[PDB]
DNA sequence: GCAGACACTACGAGTACATA
């Protein structure tokens, strides 16, 4: 028996708009920890991790360690159904092929409860190294979002620089590079505008524009983000979803040119 | 100074006195510059026989450098020239006056052959109303793309394929002009590998210049990868004089040697056969496979099967001709 | 379309003939003062092929450059029409004769003519030519045959001395 | 679990016939730097299963866990279409031709998305990704002239196995950018020895006459020989020599159809057969395979001075087929052509 | 000779050898203010000059709804639909049951003069909507809701509103479903509506004939049309014998807008009488007219009947009326699909293989010309209608039939096609790599249909042996392993029936096959309880697992 | 080293939003006088002469002289991002393609370096006549902004009119006529709105529309405009901006034919 | 000073067709 309550419904209508364009589905993974979510896009370049824990939840109740999976074309539909401020409850029996998520109308009369088709799916853990990172730097969520999306109008692919001066983001195409750099924001009222750095190594990578923008898609669930990179370990941007959990996005770097001699 | 341009471009006709072939259309053309009667033009012809040169001569010829960008508005296919372009920045350069002197204007619209045919439409009363204030002139290679009501209204000239006569002194024009050793047998395969064309001479010159040094027959044959003369005789001698398996040994062995393509062979051999007074039938018959064989060699089909079909085009008339005796 | 054929008046006019032409080619000529020969009008007249525009703009065109109208001042600056021609060959391909069809197309082919305006010329004189119906719809797919690869890239002259032989071979089988 | 899928070989050491095949195919992905592969061959010969063992000796026995993704690719025309494709954490497996014409489009836009991008474990996975391209004979050939620079520029970090039934459609700048592997249809008595394999794993016993007779309808494909077995156990488990094989149906109703045109040969019967060929054709029967049934039904028929122009009418009629776009005109073109010839002979 | 047996002397030579080495050689070497269209337009029921029976039809429908508007009980083949539809009563509301009137015809014969007409004889006000104005979905709406949804602003004696729509078949189909909706609203219609069109066969008009009252009209009668005509010419003062007029009615496809224009034109006031030779004339009074497909069908494959009498001359007709007709596709198909249903004459069937290869040549034409994009192509295909002429041209009576079979082939592959992927999509993807679903489509289908219906016999499970009972889980596991299951269907005969979920057999089974046994109801009642049964306990072991 | 310093970023968004639809590019000649624009439009019909002075800028250095013809949409999206009260810096080398917009974000934070690539158009200088105009009126731009707004709605070629009582504009259309007579509005508290007139000869030409409208948007750029006008010289609107610098439009009449009666 | 309403153009989207 899975049966889960949520304190706000307003993450999981921030947190499915991102994963609507980015992953084909979502697949859960039930524990006493919490729910973990470990899907990997269907090109093989994103992966998506999302660890809720069960301390977050108004009431969590989990007996078997149970795998469901769900689909994105449906459950996008039903959540523009669902309210904002509204409690979301989720219910799985132990033999049963469906999914029931309970929640209220927007019209606060009447309570609403969808039933979504389990999808058998097939896939197995691909494993993080959680490694050392040779950078790690701490920026403004709304801020990296209008970053990248500022880079959406010059080049199909952005560069990412981190050396201990700050981050650099780039953007050559054939209208003309467009650079800007974020660095020393310690000196401001808010604490979530900490452009700060945290390691020493330099690195330089070429990311795709199209997956940052749907990881920028998932920007107020958190207040600040933070990005690590290294010499060949995948960008990981991170968000601290308030206290139920965090979210972690794993973007493979493009292949470099043959400008050897 | 000097630049890094090819010869195509280096050596332009900036001037009407530099073209060298279409003299009687190019002294009415100047006599309408003159007389100040210069209507609206259609240049039709092959490509490299000097069109695009011509009017931007006359362009020059008409217009001051200080005043150029007011009184030309040159479109091409690389530019948007549909119909919301006729209704639009062509329409409004019609209807307008000039800017900084008085003067008639002068839209060229080279490539016309690629416009869309509502452009085409819209163009006619542009080009009918605005007589007075704006000059039309069309260029295209193909005749047919443009209506009828277009060709109409423009007086066309047809700027024929080069005669090799004419084009001799323009081409020791640019040798001199570029210090280049040729042989009268170098400047004979250029004009008779150009087939009325200066852009392709120029360019076989510039190629054979830049690979060799010098300019001959054996040069420029080698640059082109084209087959000599005396290559196609022996070919059509082997296919018209010995047995299939000595025929396909020799032909094979003289493609392998000097490294010929099948296309080249396929022309040479079809200018041949209308020169050897065949019989009516044969001649049908070898048109036919030579047109089928050229048809196969478009994909990707291996040319030794075209070859030895080639080959087979004429084993089978051999017998025919010799027993028609 | 067919409402507004209905409510109008459908006048249809016919192209114009060479005295017509030739009695405004007369009036332009006398109110210009152009020096003229009887040869160099009929040229003229053979040059607009009922078209008004294209008789004065040659008119126009052979006075500007030349001065005078005789037939060698028209005929170096205008051009013969081309279905006149083609419909020669288009004769000699009934009849089987290579020789002269292959005279006629490269004698079209060394004008600078592409293959396109030619096979489009050969299609126009083929569907008004006077022949057997059943030969004519065999001219007519054996030419859009070879106007498809025309169209593909393949566009030299064998190819349309292949199509000319085809023709011939259209003819000599029943 | 059909008998199909529940003994095929997972690795190249468990395979029953083309083993020094299987050695060579071993020994050439073993370094890693094997290029660009064409696997080839008749349907039902093993070509397959041959990649997911060359896919398991390069990898690890997660190849074998596979899941559908749906990309949806937006066209030139702006019309979005949704493709299938068998993908797992090391590979990745695409049928371009169900976007149809659309196939350059799923090679332009889809696949330079897994060329272009780097693996996210490299522990794990390998230093390449292989993306299977399956059906390749079926691709236009805008989709194979889009193939070839992601084929070239994309070799170190991408590695392709396409994989099609005749290299003929294939074009030659694809097929000099690659390996061909052939991988021929297995004999009568290998056929003989997979199917005893399968009945002694099965507990059942297999005679030597309804595995050969088994072997020899189907036209050594092993799949149908497999699917042929299992039908035959299941209508009668005491496997008599002389035991009744099951057959299919448009094989049938092609033989059928074939020896209607053979019956009259009138406008009306050619009405008929135009609406057995609508038939065939609207159940999503290829017409070259139509047009083998036909000819090797037709030829059953004819003199032996016929044969020769019927099988020259049939190879005329397919290629015009190729050629164009609609099928019941060269079918139809084809069978009137029969039926004319057909009578001039029996008349004369 | 081309060919010499001696060399030539000057000339340059070629040799030619034979097999045998014989040697041969070759050279080298206010009346004055209208029109008269509207000077003698009908302004009573009596001046009309359509047919007589679409008069009284018309104006039959119209006083049908005498009841409902003007609040009065009385008001003072296809002519046998339209006079049952008439005699048929009224519903319960007390309204006909066909609320529009589309009036379908050839262009100029005077269906917006017979809509006036018959409306404002019937005491109406004429409201029009016509292709002049704005025709959005929601213009149309509120236009309608202004026409017919209220009453008379004058109150009492003010004329109550017929909604004439002149051309119809050019609007939108959300116009048409706006119309659709606004007849349909059980908001009431009150006020009658008459539709005008001109072809009926539109796309947009589909759902709309199946809803009306469907007035088509014939072509005027030639002797009515002339006497009009003489009255005309002599109310103007022009004379003109009968057989001028009828060769101009002739001309004119028996249009009245186009005769009596021409007739303003060509009388003028230069000459009072006028000629043949004017009338026979092209310059003035031949516009094209748009065939229709059977019309050039039967002229097509039927000859004329006893000049017109050459060749030549057909062969031009024949090609001008089919260029003429438009829907090239549509004629192709119909030539295709009626070639082979005449009495054809050639026994030998060279001329259907010369017609199959004029089809397969503008096939051909279709797909160079939308792949090379070069259209200029697509000027051949018009001849193709023309060589059927050569081809087929007899002087019998063929039953020409409208062109389905290649939309219906088309339209069951893409029906096919969708259970294919319906299929295939229901399997697990680690069995659904291991078969393309052409091979599957193939192979794996009727011989898979022949594994899952063993011969089982009516035995409940318990009296069944061991081997029988391994024999029914070996194929629940293959039903299990596809996603297919039995369920129930409803017959309208009252018998439940069991069908495969995914239905294959169609797919797998043909129709002029021999006959196969099936499965009983009571075995497949089994088989689909045994699958449910097995479902739930493969989630009971998969709860125990995990 | 060409370094200008547009102190603040609204005026190069009004004279990049002025020209967008209008300019097909823009060739900036530098000097040490200031920076200089001549470009005609895409129709060869309109003309604009921009004169940015060395002194407006905040710093402005130039060793030798430059003639950087760039790309106007790029530049469009470029300036749309900018901020109206920031400092905006232009950098070019002697033999480089990269022109630099160096300027602040709006949250004033993060700097941003977009860079161009330069275009070789090589154009003719045209020549300005610079000659004595028989019509110059002095008028508020927000005024003649109006009255062309309003004209548009009438036709499409309006026939403006000056002598000596004022400017007078017509514009007849498929409505109708409608015509606006303007003249001696000095006597207000304002100083911007005052229709003055210089000079003597009366003149009558027709224009299009659509380019005065186009030139009615430097209306920000300055509170009142000139017009010159004359027979034979086109139209001028001269808008003199505050201390940086000026920008002249000149439009030509359209042809006109009387009716032959 | 800031929320509601008005028309304005840019942009997304569907459809037809392309010959003599
Ligand atoms: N008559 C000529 N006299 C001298 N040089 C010529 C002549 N015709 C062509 N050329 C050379 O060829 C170059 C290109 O010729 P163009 O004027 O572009 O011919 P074109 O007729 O415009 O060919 P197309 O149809 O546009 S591809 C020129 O720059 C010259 O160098
Ligand atoms: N009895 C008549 N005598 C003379 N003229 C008539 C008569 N009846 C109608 N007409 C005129 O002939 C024309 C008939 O066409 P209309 O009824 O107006 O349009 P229509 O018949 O619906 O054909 P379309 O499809 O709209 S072109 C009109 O110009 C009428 O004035
Ligand atoms: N070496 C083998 N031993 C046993 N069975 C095999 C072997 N190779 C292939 N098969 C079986 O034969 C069938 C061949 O199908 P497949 O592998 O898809 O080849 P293809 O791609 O040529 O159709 C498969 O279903 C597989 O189970
Ligand atoms: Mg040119
Ligand atoms: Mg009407």
């Amino acid at each position: 028996m899975f049966e889960a309550r949520l304190v706000q419904g307003s993450i999981l209508k921030k947190v499915l708009e991102a994963l609507k364009d980015l992953i084909n589905e979502a697949c859960w993974d039930i524990s006493s920890s919490g729910v973990n979510l470990q899907s990997m896009d269907s090109s093989h370049v994103s992966l998506v991790q999302l660890t809720l824990r069960s301390e977050g939840f108004d009431t969590y109740r989990c007996d078997r360690n149970l795998a469901m999976g769900v689909n994105l074309t449906s459950m996008s539909k039903i959540l523009k159904c669902a309210g904002n401020e509204d409690i979301i409850t989720l219910r799985a029996e132990d033999n049963a092929d469906t999914l029931a998520l309970v929640f209220e109308a927007p019209n606060q009369e009447k309570v609403s409860d969808y039933e979504m088709k389990l999808m058998d799916l097939d896939v197995e853990q691909l494993g993080i190294p959680e490694q050392e990172y040779s950078c790690v730097v701490k920026m403004p969520s709304g801020e990296f979002a209008r970053i990248c999306r500022d880079l959406s109008h010059i080049g199909d692919a952005v560069v990412i620089s981190c050396a201990k001066d700050g981050v650099k983001f780039s953007a050559s195409g054939e209208l003309g590079n467009g650079n800007i750099k974020l660095s020393q924001t310690s000196n401001v009222d808010k604490e979530e505008e900490a452009v700060t750095i945290e390691m020493n190594e330099p690195v330089q990578l070429t990311f795709a524009l199209r997956y940052l923008n749907f990881f920028t898609k998932a920007t107020p669930l958190s207040s600040t983000v933070t990005l690590s990179m290294s010499a060949d370990v995948p960008l990981v941007v991170e968000y601290k979803i308030a206290d139920m959990g965090h979210l972690k996005y794993y973007l493979a770097p493009k292949i470099e040119d043959e400008e050897g001699s | 100074k000097i630049r890094n341009l090819p010869w195509v471009e280096k050596y332009r006709p900036q001037t009407l006195n530099d073209l060298i072939s279409h003299q009687d259309i190019l002294s009415t053309i100047q006599k309408f510059i003159n007389e100040d009667r210069l209507p609206h033009l259609l240049l039709y012809g092959p490509p490299g026989t000097g069109k695009t040169s011509t009017i931007l001569a006359c362009a020059k010829q008409l217009y001051k450098d200080k005043e150029f960008g007011s009184m030309v508005l040159e479109l091409n296919a690389s530019d948007d020239r549909g119909i919301d372009i006729i209704r639009g920045p062509i329409l409004s350069f019609a209807s307008t006056r000039t800017i900084f002197k008085k003067g008639f204007k002068l839209v060229i619209l080279d490539e016309a052959d690629a416009m869309t045919q509502d452009a085409q439409n819209a163009l006619r009363r542009v080009i009918e109303k605005f007589t007075e204030n704006t000059r039309f002139c069309l260029i295209c290679n193909y005749l047919s793309k443009i209506i009828p009501a277009l060709q109409s209204r423009c007086t066309r000239f047809r700027f024929g394929p080069l005669t090799p006569e004419l084009m001799v002194p323009r081409l020791e024009h640019v040798v001199e002009e570029e210090k280049v050793d040729i042989s009268e047998d170098g400047m004979k395969a250029l004009v008779t590998l150009s087939s009325g064309d200066m852009r392709r001479a120029l360019n076989i010159l510039q190629s054979t210049n830049m690979a060799f040094g010098k300019v001959t027959e054996e040069t420029v044959y080698t640059c082109t990868g084209h087959p000599l003369k005396s290559d196609i005789a022996n070919i059509l001698d082997w296919m018209l004089n010995q047995d299939f398996t000595t025929a396909y040994r020799n032909i094979t062995e003289l493609k392998t040697l000097k490294g010929l393509a099948l296309h080249d062979i396929l022309t040479e051999i079809h200018l041949f056969v209308h020169r050897v007074d065949f019989p009516s039938s044969v001649r049908i018959h070898l048109l036919t496979k030579m047109a089928d064989i050229e048809y196969r060699l478009s994909v990707g089909t291996n040319e030794k099967i075209q070859l030895s079909s080639l080959i087979a085009a004429f084993q089978v008339t051999r017998d025919l001709i010799v027993a028609e005796a | 379309i067919e409402p507004i054929q209905s409510r109008c008046a459908v006048l249809r006019y016919t192209k114009l003939t060479d005295a017509q032409i030739l009695t405004r080619l007369m009036n332009v000529i006398e109110k210009e003062r152009v020096p003229y020969t009887d040869d160099g009008l009929e040229a003229i007249i053979f040059t607009a092929q009922g078209d008004m525009r294209q008789a004065l703009n040659n008119l126009q065109s052979t006075f500007s450059g030349f001065g005078f109208i005789n037939s060698e001042n028209v005929f170096k600056v205008c051009d013969e029409p081309h279905p006149l021609l083609v419909k020669e060959m288009i004769q000699h391909c009934v009849n089987a004769n290579i020789d002269e069809a292959y005279k006629i197309l490269a004698h079209l082919w060394h004008l600078g003519y592409s293959p396109e305006d030619i096979i489009g010329n050969i299609f126009r004189v083929c569907k008004t030519f006077q022949m057997a119906e059943y030969l004519k719809l065999e001219f007519i797919k054996e030419i859009g045959y070879t106007h498809m690869k025309i169209a593909e890239g393949v566009n030299s002259l064998l190819q349309m001395a292949g199509l000319l032989a085809r023709l011939c071979q259209k003819t000599m089988a029943p | 679990s059909l008998w199909v899928d529940k003994y095929r070989p997972c690795s190249l050491g468990r395979l029953d016939y083309h083993k020094e095949q299987a050695a060579q195919l071993r020994n050439l992905v073993q370094c890693g730097d094997f290029p660009h592969l064409l696997v080839y061959g008749p349907s039902g010969a093993g070509k397959k299963t041959r990649i997911m063992c060359i896919l398991r000796e390069l990898y690890g026995v997660g190849v074998e866990k596979l899941r559908i993704e749906h990309q949806t690719i937006t066209t030139p025309s702006k019309k979005k279409i949704e493709i299938s494709t068998i993908a797992s954490n090391y590979h990745l497996e695409v049928n371009p031709s169900d976007a149809g014409n659309s196939d350059r489009v799923v090679i332009q836009e889809m696949l330079k998305t897994v060329a272009q991008s780097q693996q996210l474990e490299t522990n794990s996975q390998r230093d390449f990704k292989v993306v299977l391209l399956t059906e390749v004979d079926k691709l236009t050939k805008d989709a194979q002239h889009a193939l070839r620079r992601t084929m070239e520029k994309y070799m170190s970090t991408c590695r392709l196995i396409l994989c099609c039934n005749s290299t003929s459609k294939v074009i030659p700048p694809i097929r000099s950018r690659c390996l061909a592997v052939r991988v021929p249809a297995p004999s009568i008595e290998d056929i003989c020895h997979v199917l005893s394999t399968v009945c002694k794993k099965e507990g059942l016993n297999l005679p030597s006459q309804l595995a050969h007779r088994l072997a020899e309808k189907s036209c050594r494909n092993l799949r149908k020989a497999l699917l042929m077995c299992e039908a035959c156990r299941v209508q009668q488990y005491p496997f008599t020599a002389d035991q009744e094989i099951p057959e299919t149906d448009w094989e049938v109703y092609l033989r059928e159809t074939a020896n209607a045109i053979v019956s009259q040969q009138t406008p009306q019967r050619l009405l008929e057969v135009r609406g057995r060929l609508y038939e065939l054709l609207t159940h999503c029967i290829p017409p070259e395979i139509i047009m083998k049934g036909l000819l090797s039904e037709l030829l059953h028929n004819c003199d032996g001075q016929l044969k020769g122009e019927v099988a020259q009418m049939a190879a005329y009629y397919e290629h015009r087929l190729q050629l164009g776009s609609k099928a019941i005109y060269h079918l139809e073109a084809f069978v009137a052509k029969f039926m004319a010839l057909y009578k001039k002979f029996m008349e004369d | 000779n081309p060919v010499l047996r001696r060399p030539p002397i000057l000339e340059d030579y070629v040799h030619v050898t034979s097999t045998e080495g014989v040697r041969a050689y070759l050279v080298l070497r206010a009346s004055s203010h209208c029109l008269w269209v509207d000077e003698f337009a009908p302004r009573h029921y009596t001046e009309l000059l359509s047919d007589d029976f679409t008069n009284r039809c018309l104006l039959k429908w119209l006083k049908l709804w005498d009841l409902v508007v003007f609040g009065h009980e009385r008001p003072s083949s296809h002519e046998q639909v339209l006079e049952e539809m008439l005699e048929a009563g009224l519903d319960p509301s007390q309204r006909p049951k066909q609320k529009v009137a589309l009036l379908c015809g050839p262009p100029g014969l005077g269906k917006t003069t017979l809509a006036h007409v018959i409306a404002r004889h019937a005491g109406y006000s004429v409201v029009e909507m016509n292709a002049s104005d704005d025709r959005s979905p929601e213009v149309f709406r509120t236009r309608i809701e202004a026409a017919t949804q209220m009453e008379s602003v004058l109150g009492a004696g003010g004329k109550p509103n017929c909604l004439v729509i002149d051309e119809i078949d050019g609007a939108p189909v959300a116009a048409i479903n706006v119309l659709l909706s606004i007849l349909n609203r059980k908001g009431l219609l009150m006020r009658p509506i008459i539709c005008i069109c001109n072809d009926q066969f539109a796309p947009s008009l589909r759902q709309l004939k199946q809803q009306a009252f469907l007035l088509h009209f014939p072509p005027t009668l030639p002797s009515r049309l002339v006497q009009r005509l003489q009255e005309v010419s002599l109310r103007q003062g022009m004379r003109a014998d009968p057989g001028v007029l009828a060769a101009l009615c002739e001309k004119t496809d028996n249009d009245i807008r186009a005769c009596i224009n021409t007739l303003q034109f060509l009388y003028s006031r230069g000459q009072r009488e006028l000629s043949v030779r004017d009338v026979q004339a092209t310059r003035v009074g031949l516009k094209d007219q748009r065939r229709g497909l059977f019309s050039v069908w039967q002229e097509v494959f039927q000859l004329p009947r006893a000049s017109l009498t050459s060749a030549s001359q057909r062969f031009y007709r024949v090609l001008h009326a089919a260029a003429s007709a438009g829907e090239h596709e549509k004629v192709v198909q119909g030539l295709f699909d009626n070639f082979l249903r005449l009495r054809l004459r050639d026994s030998s069937l060279g001329a259907v293989c010369v017609a199959l290869d004029w089809l397969a040549f503008d096939d051909l034409l279709a797909g160079a010309a939308h792949h090379s994009q070069s259209f200029q192509l697509l000027r051949y295909p018009p001849f193709l209608p023309v060589a059927f002429h050569v081809l087929f041209a007899s002087s019998h009576t063929p039953r020409i039939t409208f062109p389905s079979s290649q939309q219906e082939a088309q339209n069951r592959m893409s029906q096919m096609r969708n259970l294919i992927q319906t299929l295939v999509s229901g399997i697990a993807p680690a069995t659904r790599s291991r078969a393309t679903p052409q091979a599957l489509l193939l192979d794996a289908l009727c011989l898979l249909l022949d594994i899952l219906a063993p011969k089982l016999r009516p035995v409940s499970t318990q009296l069944y042996s061991t081997r029988e009972k391994q024999q029914l889980a070996s194929l629940v596991g293959t039903m299990l392993a596809y996603s297919l299951t039995y369920r129930q269907e409803r017959t309208p005969d009252g018998q439940y029936i069991y069908r495969l979920e995914p239905n294959v057999e169609e797919l797998c089974r043909f129709p002029e096959l021999p006959a196969r046994k099936p499965l009983t109801y009571q075995t497949k009642q089994l088989i689909a309880r045994e699958i449910e049964v097995e479902k739930m306990r493969r989630a009971e072991a998969s709860a125990r697992v995990e």
